[PDB]
């Protein structure tokens, strides 16, 4: 696309520049950019990835929901309907690309634990944010591809990796989320995420200081949603 | 619910 | 353009939806929209239209402070300068367009003197952006441009308006930033805002405890400013 | 130095 003529180090380069400048669409672009060179993402690439599209799409979702909260109120003319119409498709529209980006083709070539956990973590993660404003005929597959997706990274991560792994915690957690905020499933969101925890508790003391600081960071997250949910 | 943030 | 198919009184709606949902380009865009239909702005939409640009210029201004800071510092490959460059072409091109809404027309239709000078303001403002970043040939017309916006605006202001309204207290403040970041003239920065405090609190007086406030906030960033001038 | 913030 509009990026095809810059070099993959110059994309990855401007990427880091533009976290800096907090210009988050143009981050995503260049990343975008940077995986349609077809070559595999290294770990920090993958960070970036990520952190672009998830202040993206985030800063969307926040936009839909405030729009979408003053339409439940109003239930005037159309324009309240009509512009949370258009924020929806336009985070459709980036949920799409994401995906797009994870099935041509970076989830079929990634092959170690840590790049497949990732990536399906994050195909979980913009299915669920499909999910929280679908409403038509597909919503229980957009429900269960999802679901589908976590559940593979589960597996994967469960065999693969230590439980302490900040991969495989907030995989878990996001997980969990989406157990209590789109499967209405509160028990199962609370039973992954105490398990989780233990689990990770046992292992904290096979960590360096630093591996530490990682770990006890999602557990806390982990934490404190038991607490909002309990 | 919140989930994971981005990273520190 | 894109919104002449929209209703007059809908894209202010959604002017007003946007910007709860701190979508800020969408506001500008739908202000720049409202504008184009033809008709004079209310005082009420005066304030959207300037939200709305200062939220969108303001994003871009800090973007090009750190890209220009981390130039400053390699002086590596042509990385940073391109995409500073590309923020900076990204920012004169917003300028150019609340610029060109002000010449085509709002300007000329106004009449009265708080639009007149309220619009004034906003020309000498855009001009000023465009000066934190000029480099070439017209630096010196961009500077002096902004200077005789902002000077119409005062003189203006000085005829027709109490010391205490906030949009000459406003313009003021914005006049004194360009002498002092702008124009290298500290010493006149300081004599505006300290005259303009001055006047200003001569005439709190005369005021309801709802201007008052109003009055006195802008009243604290000029002496704000002043702390910090000396 | 600061300029005019938007209205509160
Ligand atoms: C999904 C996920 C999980 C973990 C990370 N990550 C990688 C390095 N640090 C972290 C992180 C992220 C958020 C909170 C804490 C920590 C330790 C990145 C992603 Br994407
Ligand atoms: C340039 C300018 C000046 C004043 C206002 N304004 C209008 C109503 N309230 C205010 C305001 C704005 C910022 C700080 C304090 C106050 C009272 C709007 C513009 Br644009």
């Amino acid at each position: 696309g509009a990026m095809g003529s810059m070099e993959r180090a110059s994309l990855i380069q401007k990427a880091k520049l533009a976290e800096q400048a907090e210009r988050y669409e143009d981050m995503a672009a260049f990343m975008k950019g940077a995986v349609e060179k077809g070559e595999e993402l290294s770990c920090e690439e993958r960070n970036l990835l990520s952190v672009a599209y998830k202040n993206v799409v985030g800063g969307q979702r926040a936009a839909w929901r405030v729009l979408s909260s003053i339409e439940q109120k109003s239930n005037k003319g159309p324009e309240v309907r009509e512009y949370r119409e258009k924020v929806e498709t336009e985070l459709q529209g980036v949920c799409d690309t994401v995906l797009g980006l994870l099935d041509s083709h970076l989830i079929k070539e990634a092959g170690d634990a840590e790049s497949r956990v990732f990536y399906l973590k994050m195909k979980g993660d913009y299915y669920r944010y499909l999910a929280e404003v679908a409403t038509g005929d597909d919503k229980k597959r957009i429900i269960d591809s999802a679901r589908s997706a976590y559940q593979e990274a589960m597996d994967i991560s469960k065999k693969e990796m230590p439980p302490t792994n900040p991969i495989r915690l907030g995989l878990a957690l996001n997980f969990s989320v989406f157990h209590y905020e789109i499967a209405n499933s509160p028990e199962e969101a609370i039973s992954l995420a105490k398990t989780t925890f233990d689990e990770a508790m046992a292992d904290l003391h096979t960590l360096s200081e630093d591996s530490y600081k990682d770990s006890t960071l999602i557990m806390q997250l982990l934490r404190d949603n038991l607490t909002l949910w309990t | 619910t919140p989930s994971l943030p981005t990273p520190p």
